[PDB]
């Protein structure tokens, strides 16, 4: 259901390092590393993205 | 490995799916069963054939007969069924049969990937569900005490019967008739000791002395020959001694078949043949085997009855059914083709010398399914309600559950016995009420089909199966006998060989795996159940083919190799289908490895012939999603896997295209930190149940007492736990066969008047609104009249509001206008919400803090959740606590947390793991008062936890009225928020006021805050009779001709009915405003 | 069932959706905040008010006549903290205890020593 | 024992007395047969069994896994593979000694002391 | 509990006797407002560590 | 008691028949039916009156 701007427990933005992520895995294959490149620190702001289910993606397969 | 069974496991629902049974089930009886049953008892005083089952169809004015789909049907509120003909004999169509979703004549079965997301229908989306009406009913299993076996009662010192033992019959294929056999057995173990057997349409009881010589056998001896199998067994037949005298009366055949009132003997017969224990066959020649019976029966009892074997056990679930759907379109149509087999006899007693209205098998069919009324329809509610419901649909894990649920009509029963082990899962059942009574199955276990006995009564009577019809209990000692679907097809010698070679022709798959085989050494028996409708589960097989020491016969290469289904792991013979008969004579091992020094942290461990293929697969939906459950207090397992089936999430993707009343999407899903190997079939983490919050069990505030939690309004306003609401109002536009139809206008004016409040300048000309449109109070959402033009418009009620989202117009097959509105509507978490956890941790929000007011860690990081401590020591939940840590771990180590069962994970290994990445060995962190900034005098439990946002919001509750709309019998208020009606003040209340002592405002309740009103008696009968014209004063109140002495009085008009009530049955209630009896 | 599972409360008129009671008279009732819903009625005369102050206030509740007892006191948060609070080893600075006889709306107005 | 009935009407055998020759005849009631008496007992009540604890035991109780395994030793072959059970003789006030029997001989030594 | 819980000796059974009911009831918001407060900067907590056992 | 309850009054002569406010008809607005369980088995007693007669003549 698309990425969340700005994550709850911080506040700190998280909408950009979407594409930035699903590249750090298909081919660098990482998880704990991308992200810790990627800034995300502490837990807090980390979970939002490893812990999102982008739905969109079937729904987008969908007519209107 | 351990990790290897799970690949097992996942070529497993590769290929069959959560819902095989349902499907399996359906098709069964469409496929084949439906024609067995048409041609059995059908001929009339002219045959019936082959029948035609053709696909969906919608035959609707204004158009010729559109081939119809599921997707639409559900929208138009239509019926998935298609057309059904046959070639009488002395072509026609013959009702309409609703399909079943995503199964065999559901033209989805063959369709691609591509190919469905073509058909619109979502792929997640396992179907199994039928569509009637709109709405998605699924038919729920229904569980039933077995037929056909031996059983053994004691009935209780006050009675003079001493114990009983019983057996249901019914033909397994053909009518099925539920005549039950009872051979009891009077005179208590004591008392100075008959046995009597009751017989369908005899008056009194008959003593089984009697049934021998009536049956063909008039000698003793060669009685005792088929009753007991070892002469030198005194103490038996001294009991049967008294018994044989009774008879002594009877000396033959003839008065044998006669006492049971020429004629009746001869209608003796016919008692034999259709009544006598009716299933086995009806045949003629087979006298001899029942009498073998007769005497086995009577042997069982007594086996109880002399304290040698104990009663049976009445809720065994092995000797337990279940009546899938496939099977239940039997009974029910029956009583039907029944009704119709005698209602084509009505026009032929018409024909004083085409006609077949089949819509009564459409109808009477939907009668069912849409209530759930089984039994026909008439003036016949003697049926089972509770049969087929309205499918939940508020998060996935709850529909599928649904599905997966079975029932069981009624203090013994509701227990969790030994046998449900396996085939059930023990936590998910609905509390209160009827709790244990709605049983769900288990993720491997499965339900029978229906093999055939011939090609293993066979494979017997051609393998060393000498038949019952000639046989010697004392030349034959120790003859094994076999006992099949409840029959006795003879005995058997040495059979360790002939069993061990059919139950591996069944491994290799030629005499399907779903048959039941039970060898009872203990007693020199075989138990052979074909049968549908028994519960299995699959196990592995061990087999010591080492000839160099003692070894699973399954390998590496199986797995890896993992043309080769799950058909073929069982074409292979690696895996066979235990049923719980079958179970009681097995040894089953727990873990695979270990059952073929130790750290002092981790949990205490303390010939087999078969393997658990992992124990974490005994439990159903429900608890499937729980993590660590082995780290709760059971019970609370048990309240999470309800509350589960009431959280919100996403239960669908089509969901944008469904018109479907009230439904709830939560803003941003989460799929959770911490899980279960098994979710992964469970397709959870593309349909998430909830959010990973951040929680922190401390007190702060004191808003998080009492099961009460603190949430973080900040994270509230960027969008945490928010949620869609939807619902749909839907109309039509009726007529009468006398062209008078109605509209779907903007009405005003006109004559009538008869209109609502609210406003209608929100409505464009086309009498509907628009999707912008913000709508509130009362605002009418459609526009609808009734020209005999009075107003038939759909107000939004009262209490709701949001906005328009999809409005559309169609036709009907009755050439009619259907229209459906859907109103969407943003839920934002308030001050009262309820939510929970997956550990039975449920709370509603107290307040809400921002991030300043809000405790924090030096690192930063702020919680988003606080709920109190005290929520723990007695709801004992530890796992909770637990997830919390795991959960902590894979947030800060970026990899994914398995949570799974019984594996090799522990506190004080997680604690290590968490040590080596920064923060503390338990989780636990300093906080600052976010008021003063100075720090926590304590340490907080602070990790990220997954939270449910569980539906019962308050403004869905929120009710206040005064003086509001009153009901019509009573005058009373009404009922429920939604009419704005009024609580009820019930006994309870009453009492405690009276306690208080609180007469008058007690008085002022029942009377000015509800009903009240003046009557006028009569002084002289006390009645209710004269008529008071407040004008001309006239009072009168003829009969008693008075109209002076008249009264007036303040009771609720709820007791002048009561009283009226009383009137009309007669009785007098007399009045008096003066003592007259004296003393 | 209880004497006490109705009682008169005043009013205190506060925003969001839901009725704020007490903590200590949780016990009387049995209820908790897992969702419970409670039932509020409305008098109507003018001697029904004083009946229900002179006979029904909570104040007179205090002490249950079946067993010659309360059936109100402290719990949760508020209990579990006071012992703690209590310990010898529990120390309050002035900054603190400035704040702490503000927060009683009983304060006599006199600094104990 | 293995008592008998009668041929010719096929019934139960009641006793008679032999009155001239003092001794015990047995019969029949529906024609006229009979036949002296086998044994002197007819009827026993015990009111505190031991009869069918030795149960079935058919050889094949050897491959019925759900039984526990003892290696004790036979009073005749020696051997110590042996299985056990308790008296199957389903009464509340029964005892708890366990019987055992050797898949090489089919003794029923116990356990007790 | 035992002496501020609903039992026989219960400070709150003699307040209500030895003052009357108005001063008890009140005396509850006061020994509650400072309780909590004193909670709320002191804190409290709960977690796993305190379900552990010494290691011998 | 002569006056208030005779033992032969225990047997009905004239059926009291109760007004619409006991057995009430739920009207789906005004021009739809709408009739109580009762407003059925009253003209089925009527019915069981009226064929008994038109028997007893
Ligand atoms: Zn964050
Ligand atoms: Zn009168
Ligand atoms: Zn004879
Ligand atoms: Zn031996």
């Amino acid at each position: 259901m698309i990425i969340p701007v700005r994550c709850f427990s911080c506040g700190k933005v998280v909408g950009d390092k979407w594409d930035a992520y699903l590249r750090l895995l298909e081919e660098g294959k990482q998880e704990g590393d991308a992200l810790d490149e990627l800034k995300l620190k502490r837990y807090c702001c980390r979970r939002m993205v490893l812990t999102h289910v982008d739905l969109i993606e079937k729904f987008l397969r969908y007519n209107p | 490995t351990t990790e290897d069974c799970w690949t097992v496991i996942s070529a497993f629902f590769e290929e069959k799916g959560l819902v095989s049974q349902q499907l399996d089930s359906f098709d069964e009886f469409m496929e084949t069963s439906i024609q067995d049953l048409v041609w059995e008892e059908p001929r009339l005083i002219i045959r019936f054939g082959k029948i035609y089952l053709s696909r969906p169809t919608m035959t609707e004015a204004d158009g010729t007969t559109h081939a119809m789909f599921p997707q639409e049907a559900r929208l138009r509120n239509l019926t998935y069924s298609s057309p059904v003909y046959l070639d009488m004999e002395k072509k026609v169509h013959i009702g309409k049969v609703p399909i079943m979703l995503r199964s065999k004549f559901c033209s989805l079965r063959t369709l691609d990937e591509v190919d469905l997301y073509k058909m619109k229908e979502c792929p997640y989306d396992m179907g199994g569900y039928f569509v009637i009406n709109g709405s998605e009913k699924v038919l729920i299993a229904q569980e039933r005490s077995a037929a056909n076996i031996v059983q053994v009662f004691k009935k209780a010192a006050p009675s003079p019967i001493s114990h009983v033992a019983e057996i249901r019959s019914a033909l397994e294929k053909g009518s099925r008739l539920i005549s039950t056999m009872q051979i009891k057995l009077y005179g208590r173990e004591d008392k100075g000791r008959t046995i009597k057997a009751t017989l369908p349409y005899v008056k009194q009881d008959i003593p089984i002395v009697i049934v021998f010589r009536a049956l063909g056998v008039v000698p003793d001896g060669e009685i005792l020959q088929h009753i007991c199998y070892d002469e030198n067994d005194w103490q038996m037949l001294e009991m049967l001694k008294p018994c044989i005298e009774e008879g002594f009366v009877i000396q033959d055949k003839e008065v044998a078949l006669d006492f049971i009132g020429e004629k009746r003997i001869q209608y003796a017969k016919d008692i034999l043949q259709k009544e006598l224990l009716p299933h086995i066959t009806q045949e003629e020649g087979f006298e001899t085997r029942k009498t073998f019976f007769l005497g086995y029966m009577v042997n069982r009892l007594l086996l109880c009855a002399l304290e040698r074997k104990d009663q049976d056990d009445r809720d065994h679930f092995g000797k337990k059914r279940l009546d899938l759907a496939g099977p239940l379109l039997a009974n029910l149509f029956r009583i039907l083709f029944r009704k119709l087999t005698r209602e084509i006899y009505r026009y032929m007693q018409r024909c004083i010398e085409l006609a077949v209205k089949s819509t009564t098998i459409t109808s009477g069919l939907k009668y069912s399914l849409a209530t759930g009324n089984w039994g026909e329809q008439k003036k016949a509610m003697s049926s089972r309600a509770g049969v087929s419901q309205v499918l939940n649909r508020y998060t996935y894990s709850s529909t599928l559950s649904h599905l997966r649920r079975t029932n069981t009509p009624i203090a013994k029963p509701r227990q969790l016995h030994n046998t449900h082990w396996g085939l059930v899962c023990p936590a998910e059942t609905p509390e209160g009420q009827a709790c244990g009574l709605v049983k769900n199955l288990s993720l491997l276990s499965g339900i029978s089909i229906g093999s055939p006995s011939e090609p293993i009564i066979n494979f017997l009577e051609e393998w060393g199966m000498e038949p019952l019809e000639d046989y010697d209990p004392a030349q034959h000692t120790k003859s094994t006998r076999i006992f099949v679907n409840g029959v006795w097809t003879g005995i058997h010698r040495d059979p360790s060989m002939l069993v061990s070679t059919m139950r591996d022709l069944r491994r290799s798959g030629a005499i399907s795996p779903e048959v039941s085989i039970i060898r009872d050494i203990r007693e020199r028996e075989f138990k052979i159940f074909t049968d549908v409708g028994r519960v299995y589960r699959p196990l592995f097989i061990v087999e010591d083919d080492e000839s160099k020491d003692n070894e699973l016969r399954i390998t590496k290469e199986h797995i890896r190799k993992i043309v080769y289904g799950w058909s073929s792991l069982v074409t292979s013979g690696v895996i066979e289908y235990v049923d719980g008969e079958e179970e009681e004579t097995i040894m089953i091992a727990m873990t695979p490895e270990d059952l073929q020094l130790n750290d002092t942290a981790k949990r205490i461990k303390p010939t087999f012939t078969h393997c658990e293929i992992h124990p974490s697969m005994i439990l159903g939906v429900a608890a499937s999603i729980i993590p660590f459950p082995d780290h709760n207090q059971s019970p609370r397992n048990t309240y999470q896997s309800a509350m589960g089936k009431q959280a919100m999430g996403v239960f669908l993707t089509n969901y944008n295209v469904r018109m479907d009343t009230m439904a709830n999407i939560l803003y941003y899903p989460q799929k959770p930190l911490a899980k279960t190997q098994a979710m992964e079939y469970l397709k959870f983490r593309e349909l998430p149940a909830g959010q990973n919050a951040i929680v922190a069990i401390a007190c702060y505030s004191g808003y998080n007492q009492e099961d009460s939690m603190i949430m973080n309004q900040s994270s509230i306003d960027r969008g945490l736990f928010r949620s869609l609401f939807f619902r749909s109002y839907m109309d039509q536009e009726k007529r009468f066969g006398i062209s008078i139809v109605e509209e779907f206008e903007k009405p005003t004016r006109a004559t009538t008047l008869r209109l609502k409040h609210g406003t209608y300048e929100k409505l464009d000309e086309d009498g509907l609104i628009a999707p912008g449109v913000r709508v509130s109070g009362d605002d009418i959402i459609i526009g609808k009249t009734t020209p005999i033009k009075r107003d038939a418009s759909t107000p939004l009620r009262s209490t709701e509001n949001g906005i328009v989202d999809q409005v559309l117009l169609t036709t009907n097959q009755e050439g009619l206008k259907f229209v459906k509105v859907r109103m969407r509507t943003t839920k934002v978490p308030q001050i009262g919400d309820k939510f929970a956890s997956r550990h039975g941790q449920k709370g509603t929000i107290g307040v809400t803090y921002r991030h300043e007011d809000m405790p924090f860690s030096a690192e930063g990081i702020v919680p988003d959740l606080i709920i109190n401590p005290h929520a723990i020591p007695s709801r004992m939940t530890v796992a909770h606590l637990i997830e919390c840590l795991l959960s902590k771990v894979g947030s800060i180590r970026g990899y994914e947390g398995d949570a799974t069962p019984f594996t090799d994970l522990t506190v004080d290994a997680v604690s290590n793991l968490l040590r080596d990445n920064g923060y503390q060995s338990r989780g636990f962190e300093v906080m600052y008062n976010g008021h003063t900034g100075k720090k926590l005098m304590a340490q907080v439990f602070f990790g990220p936890t997954y939270y449910q946002r569980l539906r019962h919001m308050v403004d869905d509750k929120i009710h206040a009225r005064a003086r509001g709309p009153v009901q019509v019998l009573t005058r009373q208020p009404v009922e429920g928020r939604s009419r704005d009606g009024g609580l009820r003040f019930g006994e309870m209340e009453r009492d405690c006021m009276i306690a208080h002592g609180a007469a008058g405002f007690l008085k002022e309740r029942l009377m000015e805050a509800s009903d009240a009103f003046r009557v006028h008696v009569c002084g002289i009968c006390g009645l209710m009779s004269v008529i008071a014209n407040l004008k001309k004063n006239q009072f009168e109140c003829r009969s008693c001709k008075n109209k002076t002495n008249i009264y007036q009085l303040h009771i609720p008009y709820a007791a002048k009915l009561l009283f009226q009530e009383l009137m009309a049955m007669n009785i007098a209630p007399r009045l008096y405003t003066e003592r007259s009896g004296v003393s | 069932l209880h004497k006490m599972s109705m009682m008169a409360h005043r009013v205190k008129v506060m925003p969001y959706s839901t009725f704020r009671l007490n903590l200590s008279v949780t016990s009387p009732y049995n209820a908790d905040f897992d969702g419970d819903e409670m039932n509020l009625h409305v008098p109507q005369s003018e001697e029904t008010r004083a009946e229900l102050s002179q006979l029904c206030a909570v104040p007179l509740q205090i002490v249950s006549p079946q067993s010659n007892k309360p059936v109100m006191g402290i719990v949760q948060d508020t209990l579990c903290g006071v012992r703690k609070m209590t310990l010898r080893d529990t120390f309050i600075e002035y900054e603190q205890v400035m704040n702490m006889l503000f927060w009683v709306p009983s304060w006599d107005g006199v600094v104990p020593q | 024992a293995s008592f008998r009935f009668c041929l010719e009407c096929n019934n139960m055998l009641y006793p008679k007395e032999d009155k001239e020759n003092q001794r015990l005849l047995y019969s029949c009631r529906n024609c006229d047969y009979t036949e002296l008496a086998e044994d002197p007992k007819v009827y026993r009540h015990e009111l505190i069994t031991n009869i069918g604890e030795t149960a079935g035991i058919v050889d094949d109780i050897g491959q019925d896994p759900t039984l526990p395994r003892s290696d004790k030793e036979c009073p005749e072959c020696h051997s110590r593979d042996c299985v056990f059970f308790q008296s199957q003789q389903r009464r509340k006030d029964t005892n708890m000694t366990l019987f055992y029997v050797c898949l090489n001989c089919k003794k029923t030594f116990r356990d007790e002391s | 509990k035992k002496t501020v819980g609903s039992g026989g000796g219960g400070l709150i059974h003699t307040v209500m006797r030895e003052k009357g009911p108005k001063i008890c009831a009140e005396l509850f918001g006061n020994i509650q407002k400072v309780v909590n407060y004193w909670l709320l900067h002191n804190g409290f907590s709960i977690g796993i560590g305190d379900a552990i056992a010494d290691a011998s | 008691n002569e006056d208030y309850a005779r033992p032969e009054w225990m047997i009905i002569t004239v059926l009291p028949v109760p007004p619409p406010q006991v057995r009430p008809s739920i009207a789906m607005d005004e021009t739809t039916q709408g009739q109580d369980d009762l407003t059925h088995k009253l003209s089925d007693i009527l019915k069981a009156n009226i064929n008994v007669q038109k028997l007893e003549m």
